[PDB]
């Protein structure tokens, strides 16, 4: 049971129908905008909603 | 048992430390009679096949060999010390120093995650390795 | 014709305060914010169950104190290495919304 | 190999 | 050759070495100054802390030699342990001490009784059961094959 090397990728060069199409179906693109906004100011749900 | 092979003489143990480069090496400067660094060899046990293809281990006797324990100065029972390429990387514990663990570390996976990380830093050159663990305090509640 | 007196059974007041040992330890590298809401949730439990009996059991308040003073302390050592002096209830009690841990706590914790 | 330093460590404990 | 060739610097005195009671271990005078003179004031020194040592002595050794007996009873070494073993396994020949394989590769039927409990149980249970008034089944058969009768 070896154990991988602490080795990263060298460097992106390319995108788009080459790697974008594993970041668009695999790593999907979430909805990135109602669900990681906190609105400091106001409260939306419930104090304990959770 | 103790698998690891110590390096008796010590200026065979300062080779042994220019022999490897690219990967991580670490001695276990604790005297094999002491349960803590019998805990201590287990845990090097535990990632001795882990660590194996990033990382030599080498076991230590202060006794054998004393230069490493009065000019390093370390006077733990077992110090846990790290040297990539004849650079003596320091972990970032938070216990004051970072020469040494000095704490029989009980856990194989933060070993595990101790070692990934210093080659990591030592891969970046980075002197003073952030170790991704509160080891300032006991970490026990 | 009668006063039904009651009161947390030790058993629930056991399972509690193992309940918050158990997130205290099992805290770990998880945020602040983890840990308040875990602990959060588990107030709300303890309160919304027994609801009278929580005031009786003196007990059971003297263990919230605990509990949340225990939380509290394990936050400061999170963030501030050594004791902080006092460190103030705002760091800890301060809604979510503002940005603090939002911790519900049923202390007397004088503002 | 290993034998010698297992038994000399098991002779002092 | 020091460890100045390796090119690495810092950051008796060791720690296992050292005590909180008595201090340090070791003798603040090195052994290696020693004459005749000197082993005379030794031996005289000795003979003293024998003589004043015998107080005692006698039944102090006699009560921690029964004590040590008594301590063998339930403080067996480790060594001890694996003692008897040790001494018969030295009676595996050199073939058998190279023949050991690499890690890396009338009677009593006591469920016969119970299988013969369980059937009686049931047989009896389904006696009783066979009284039973309107306990309704419904055929595999039947329904598996009625299955696919709406089936798309």
């Amino acid at each position: 049971k070896p154990l991988p090397a602490p080795l990263d990728g060298q460097r992106k060069k390319r995108g788009g129908r080459r790697y974008r199409k594993m970041k668009e179906r695999l790593g999907l693109t979430e909805i990135r905008k109602q669900a990681n906004r906190m609105s400091f100011g106001e409260i939306e749900e419930d104090a304990y909603q959770e | 048992s103790y698998m690891l092979p110590h390096l008796h003489n010590g200026w065979q143990v300062d080779q042994a430390i220019l022999s490897e480069e690219d990967r991580v090496v670490v001695i276990r400067f604790g005297h094999d009679w002491d349960p803590t660094c019998m805990k201590m060899d287990e845990v090097l046990y535990s990632i001795a096949e882990k660590v194996k293809n990033f990382a030599v281990i080498y076991l230590v006797d202060i006794t054998e060999v004393p230069d490493f324990n009065k000019m390093y100065e370390l006077y733990d029972p077992c110090t846990v010390m790290f040297f990539f390429r004849n650079k003596h990387i320091m972990i970032d514990l938070g216990t004051g120093n970072n020469n040494k663990i000095n704490w029989a570390m009980e856990d194989k996976q933060e070993m595990v995650d101790i070692i990934e990380t210093v080659y990591r830093g030592a891969r970046k050159g980075r002197g003073l390795v952030v170790s991704p663990k509160d080891y300032s305090t006991k970490y026990r509640y | 014709t009668a006063q039904c007196f009651l009161r947390v059974d030790d058993e629930s007041m056991q399972r509690f305060h193992n309940r918050v040992r158990q997130i205290l330890m099992a805290s770990g590298s998880t945020t602040f914010t983890k840990i308040v809401n875990k602990w959060n949730t588990a107030l709300i439990g303890l309160m919304t169950y027994f609801r009278e009996a929580v005031v009786n059991t003196q007990e059971l308040l003297d263990l919230l104190v605990k509990c949340e003073n225990k939380i509290q302390t394990r936050i400061k050592i999170g963030l501030n290495s050594k004791m902080p002096s006092r460190f103030p209830p705002v760091v800890f009690y301060t809604p979510k919304e503002l940005g603090g841990l939002g911790m519900l706590s049923m202390g007397h914790v004088l503002i | 190999d290993i034998e010698s330093s297992l038994k000399q460590l098991a002779e002092r404990r | 050759v020091p460890g100045l060739g390796r090119g690495a610097t810092g950051f008796d005195l060791n720690d296992t070495n050292y005590d909180e009671f008595n201090g340090y271990a070791g003798s603040l005078f090195s052994s290696g100054p020693y004459e005749k003179d000197d082993e005379e004031a030794d031996a005289i020194y000795a003979a003293l802390d024998k003589r004043m040592d015998e107080r005692r002595k006698e039944r102090r050794e006699q009560r921690e030699k029964e004590e040590i007996e008594k301590y063998r009873m339930e403080r067996p070494k480790i060594q001890q342990q694996f003692s008897d073993l040790k001494r018969k396994l030295a009676e595996v020949t050199e073939e058998e001490w190279l023949s050991i394989p690499e890690v890396g590769d009338g009677e009593l039927d006591m469920r016969k009784i119970g299988q013969a409990r369980n059937t009686l149980m049931d047989m009896r249970l389904s006696q009783v059961s066979d009284s039973v008034s309107g306990q309704t089944v419904v055929d595999p058969k039947g329904y598996l094959t009625d299955l696919n009768s709406m089936i798309p």
